[PDB]
């Protein structure tokens, strides 16, 4: 189980590793269009 | 010469058997030590669980600093934008 | 009759060095058991912490690069703001 939870914190984080880059690029994205 | 030497068989038998009962007490201590191994295994992966609930303790106020970050960008966006 | 003696005495030795091999062979299968056992615990419990200080470093990093985010957005605030 602790295999299995460990990796629940696992694909958790890599989710919000790339809602990070998601963020910023939108963010720049539309700022930039205001431009 | 049939004296000497039942007393030299009975030092050996008593030697033996002394030696018996301390080979006995050894394997009593090894079982003990399984059971004790087990239990220590045990502790080890309590200590891994506390672990896991601090990272996801961790990762879920990540994940709340996260949405709180877009949420008040927006209105700075908003209103930057209803300029 | 100390020769019967003697040859019953032999006969009592020769079972009680037959009965320490055997019991020293019981305590070397022991023996084995445990580190069998702690060579198998410690696989999967190595295995467990590693997934943990795994999770731990990037939960770290994760830290870093939420701050570090909020700092790129805010830049991009300022340039918008330019205007």
């Amino acid at each position: 189980q602790l295999n299995e939870r460990q990796e629940r914190i696992m694909n958790e984080a890599k989710k919000l590793e790339k809602d990070l880059i998601d963020w910023t690029d939108g963010i720049a994205r539309e700022v930039q269009d205001i431009v | 010469e049939t004296r000497d030497q039942v007393k030299k068989l009975q030092l050996m038998l008593r030697q033996a058997n002394d030696q018996l009962e301390k080979t006995m007490k050894d394997k009593q201590e090894l079982e003990d030590f399984i059971k004790q191994s087990s239990e220590d295994s045990s502790h080890q992966i309590s200590a891994l669980v506390l672990r896991a609930q601090a990272s996801e303790i961790l990762l879920e106020e990540l994940q709340q600093g996260l949405s709180q970050a877009k949420r008040d960008v927006q209105e700075q966006m908003a209103v930057l934008m209803q300029s």
